[PDB]
């Protein structure tokens, strides 16, 4: 499973 | 033995043909078992090994938001990469992103990792601590003070430390049969004349896992050999691994040669002899 | 900036004439991505080529392993056509059952 949210916009 | 999970991806932009080309695979050791590809009709997280098929709806619908919502943020990144190092809109550019976590065999954490590259090139990864980022250079450094501001250190730990490992020890233990496991090299020598003066001797390790191995030459032993041809090691295609170290030798003389094959999966070393 | 794919053709199991098998071209090395992969019989294409999906090493740079079924033969040929950006022309790699 891939984490909930991505990172914030680089 | 100790295992990983790792998910990768791969953002191209095609400027003036299209939107980014978004690809993204788990790998649960060697083994692909989802995928993605923004040009597949159903745009889902799709299956690719028969022990993640048993996963309800609950699982591919979740999985398919957000390995989706993860393109929309490479395709922003794109754009402000490019803005940083003030390349031109015409050239295509890369995004590529790896994250997961090793466990042992006892299913504890052993450490987890997170890295970015552009365009084939370190970017910004997390440290080993998994508490600070690493920015490769003056752009990166921009991407690092807002991931810091943002504390997403914090919730990448969370996830590394805790999810991650959590998800590792159920596709471990749900396709632990299916799964490759420890397979002992397969070894045997072929003999090929070139001249008859002069020949070639090929030692050949065939379906093996893990893919570590080592093939070594010698003539006369114990008297080690260079001078000889050694392939990268290669996937079957069935889960497990190829390779294969040649020597060339006088029509002689063919017999003072021996192999010798080291793989975890073998009672002992092997020594091969023409 | 530019990395050119090394290649390698091969079958799955050895190569016994008559006897289905898996032709394999393995690349790897590359970067960009964007790679043009064929396996070849008598150098006319062969339909329905599979392979896995697009990923990377620890050096990012992408690999990629295409397959098909076949059955050897003594005299038909096999070989794997691969293009990329940091080639001047389509390489084209012949099947060698003994290598």
């Amino acid at each position: 499973q891939v984490p909930l949210r991505p990172m914030t916009y680089k | 033995g100790s295992h990983s999970m790792r998910y990768f991806f791969t953002s191209v932009s095609r400027p003036g043909r299209g939107e980014p080309r978004f690809i993204a695979v788990g790998y649960v050791d060697d083994t692909q078992f989802v995928r993605f590809d923004s040009d597949a009709a159903s745009q889902r997280m799709e299956p690719r090994a028969p022990w993640i098929e048993q996963e309800g709806p609950e699982y591919w619908d979740q999985e398919t938001r957000n390995v989706k919502a993860q393109s929309q943020t490479d395709r922003v990144d794109l754009g402000t990469l490019r803005g940083y190092y003030n390349q031109s809109e015409a050239g295509s550019h890369t995004i590529q992103i790896m994250y997961g976590c090793d466990v042992g065999s006892d299913g504890r954490f052993l450490r987890g990792y997170r890295q970015d590259a552009y365009d084939g090139k370190d970017y910004i990864a997390l440290n080993e601590d998994l508490r600070s980022w690493t920015a490769a250079d003056m752009a990166a450094q921009i991407t690092k003070r807002k991931w810091e501001a943002a504390h997403e250190a914090e919730q990448l730990r969370a996830y590394l430390d805790g999810t991650c490992v959590e998800w590792l020890r159920r596709y471990l233990e749900n396709g632990k049969e299916t799964l490759q496991r420890t397979d002992p090299p397969k070894t045997h020598m072929t003999h090929h004349p070139i001249s008859d003066h002069e020949a070639t001797l090929r030692c050949w390790a065939l379906g093996f896992y893990p893919a570590e191995i080592t093939l070594t030459w010698q003539r006369d032993g114990e008297d080690q050999t260079q001078d000889t041809e050694l392939v990268e090691t290669r996937p079957a295609g069935d889960g497990t691994f190829q390779k294969w170290a040649a020597v060339v030798v006088p029509s002689g003389e063919e017999q003072r040669y021996t192999c010798h094959v080291q793989h975890e999966g073998l009672p002992k070393p092997l020594t091969l002899r023409w | 900036i530019q990395r050119t794919p090394k290649i390698q053709v091969y079958s799955r199991h050895p190569a016994e004439n008559g006897k289905s098998n898996f032709l394999n071209c393995y690349v790897s090395g590359f970067h960009p991505s964007d790679i043009e992969v064929d396996l070849l019989k008598n150098g006319e294409r062969i339909e329905k080529v599979e392979h896995s999906d697009l990923s990377f090493s620890k050096d990012w740079s992408f690999y990629l392993l295409y397959y098909t079924e076949f059955t050897p033969t003594e005299k038909d040929e096999y070989a794997c056509r691969v293009n990329h950006v940091t080639l001047s022309q389509p390489k084209i790699v012949k099947w060698d059952r003994d290598m």
